[PDB]
């Protein structure tokens, strides 16, 4: 049941202030890094701030800094961001984020038989570009089939050439004659020694020259490969977190009148442009609703000035554009606003 | 001010094969930087997919897999499938201080119709919105496939960037997409110039539509 449940998002002016609250579930909440990460309408993803296990080190991106503060409880089992000096560009939905640290260490995972495998690359992991490298892949004596497999499953090469190296151990070898920037990536060996497979070997790092590799051994992500899986184990759903300078305003509303760029074959769009109002939702109708084919009413904007503006477009024959008559019936009920207008063609 | 980039649309056919780069603005993106991949549909949560550029999960099958690729950490699908219509950001951990920085996303799209080209409709300044001394170019786009549209409004034939404002595509009806767009300008901007144009692009396909101040 692991799980992350954000609130305290909601609706405030610029220079404001929020606290988002995050509890946790399913696990121990005292043992992660935590990270809040926004997510703006329309957009992608920005991490926001990350925070240590106890609350001893913390960090921010430079947007919220000096603004943003990032906290944890561990007896009330949650994270909290408080967001003073709120600004428009602030506004998202912010999700609450488990981070994961050197989990890759020297022992993260443990299986009794079959044993796992080793993997090898003669002359080394970092080879020139055309040259030859070999994968040697070690197990158990009386191996069957062995696998070496690419970092995508279906990508890989099977074998059953298996020599006996030692009086308890086989290996397979996997040639690559001349190396091209294709063959650089992750390599790893498995075994089917019936009845069933293997567990995996470890990763192994394939690397035309160019590059210097130091592989690993026993400090585990110490230097160069710094303390990572930074994979972001559990995300929240979020809350949404809105600034606005913006207050109840009925629409203006404008006549988009059908131009020579009348749609070809006899049919004009009629429009009807509804400008500048807060908030949603805006009704449209023509003639009270007695036209409904033709009537395509699109998504609103949200202006940098924090309004609201629409368009509702009506295709429509051009021997009509002669004869009757075409109104908008515009309808913001959040200022009780209704507005009528004919949309006509210009005199010009 | 780290940047990473990834494409901003992608569409495959279902059973298909895509791969999605992303790629650090520090020149090269090696297994140190330990990227990964991360899914999010409609109504759900980020799930997260791969990690230490190619480690998977017990959620995510091996028709996903990623990779290292062209200096840019690569995500490839195989077998692609109509569930796994979906945005799709990467992760890069660069160590230190602010240690993390996305990618922009890419907007996956799963083909179940065909292509559709966009129609697009542009209206000048109405005769009541310039005596209230203000200018508006409306420039209307819909029933398109896939929902992924890139519009630029251009002065005489110059580009123009401020006063526009523009939708995200959402879905109709029909199942395609609809999307506006907004240049805002003085009354002078608008009888200063020859024309005004609205270019709507469309899986390579440009089309750019024109109005005019000298109307009427």
């Amino acid at each position: 049941e692991v799980q992350l449940v954000e609130s305290g998002g909601g609706l405030v002016q610029p220079g404001g202030s929020l606290r988002l609250s995050c509890e946790a579930s399913g696990f121990t909440f005292s043992s992660y890094w935590m990270s809040w990460v926004r997510q703006a309408p329309g957009k992608g993803l920005e991490w926001v701030a990350n925070i240590n296990q106890d609350g001893s080190q913390k960090d921010y991106v430079d947007s919220v800094k000096g603004r943003f503060t990032i906290s944890r409880d561990t007896a009330k089992n949650s994270l909290y961001l408080q967001m003073n000096s709120l600004r428009a560009e602030d506004t998202a939905v912010y999700y609450c984020a488990r981070e994961r640290l050197c989990t890759d260490d020297s022992h993260m995972h443990g299986e009794e038989d079959l044993p796992r495998p080793s993997i090898s690359a003669e002359p080394g992991t970092v080879i020139p570009l055309g040259s030859h490298v070999t994968f040697v892949c070690r197990g158990p004596v009386g191996i069957h089939t062995f696998r070496l497999e690419r970092e995508s499953r279906s990508l890989y090469t099977e074998t059953e050439d298996v020599t006996q190296v030692s009086p308890s151990e086989s290996e397979a070898r996997f040639r690559i004659e001349s190396v091209t920037e294709g063959n650089a990536g992750l390599y790893r060996c498995v075994y089917y020694k019936p009845p069933k497979w293997s567990e995996q070997s470890d990763y192994l790092e394939l690397l035309v020259k160019g590059e210097d590799v130091t592989r690993a051994l026993f400090t585990h992500c110490g230097g160069d490969g710094k303390e990572s899986d930074y994979h972001m184990d559990v995300w929240g759903k979020g809350t949404t977190v809105t600034v606005s300078s913006a207050s109840t305003k009925g629409p203006s509303v404008f006549p988009l009148a059908p131009s020579s760029k009348s749609t070809s074959g006899g049919t004009a769009a009629l429009g009807c442009l509804v400008k500048d109002y807060f908030p949603e939702p805006v009704t449209v109708s023509w003639n009270s609703g007695a036209l409904t084919s033709g009537v395509h009413t699109f998504p609103a904007v949200l202006q940098s000035s924090g309004l609201y503006s629409l368009s509702s477009v009506v295709t429509v024959p051009s021997s009509s554009l002669g004869t009757q008559t075409y109104i908008c019936n515009v309808n913001h009920k959040p200022s009780n606003t209704k507005v009528d207008k004919k949309v006509e063609p210009k005199s010009c | 001010q780290t940047v990473v980039t990834q494409e901003p649309s992608l569409t495959v056919s279902p059973g298909g094969t895509v791969t999605l780069t992303c790629a650090s603005s520090t020149g090269a993106v090696t297994s140190g930087y330990y990227p990964s991949w991360f899914h999010q549909k409609p109504g759900q949560p980020v799930r997260a997919l791969i990690y230490s550029t190619s480690k998977t999960h017990s959620w995510t099958p091996a028709r996903f897999s990623g990779s290292l690729l062209g200096g840019k950490a690569a995500l490839t699908l195989s077998n692609v499938q109509p569930e796994d219509e979906a945005d799709y950001y990467c992760l890069l951990y660069y160590g230190g201080p602010q240690p993390w920085v996305f990618g922009g996303g890419t907007k996956l799209t799963v083909l179940s119709q065909p292509k559709a080209a966009p129609s697009v409709t542009l209206f000048p300044p109405s005769s009541e919105e310039l005596q209230a001394n203000k200018a508006t170019l409306v420039c209307l786009i819909s029933d398109f496939y896939p929902g992924a549209v890139t519009v630029a409004w251009k002065a005489d034939s110059s580009p123009v960037k401020a006063g526009v404002e523009t939708t995200t595509p959402s879905k109709q009806s029909n199942n395609k997409y609809a999307a506006s767009s907004y240049l805002s300008l003085t009354p002078e901007q608008w009888k200063s110039h020859r024309s005004y144009s609205c270019q709507v692009t469309h899986e390579g396909s440009t089309v750019e539509k024109t109005v005019a101040p000298t109307e009427c």
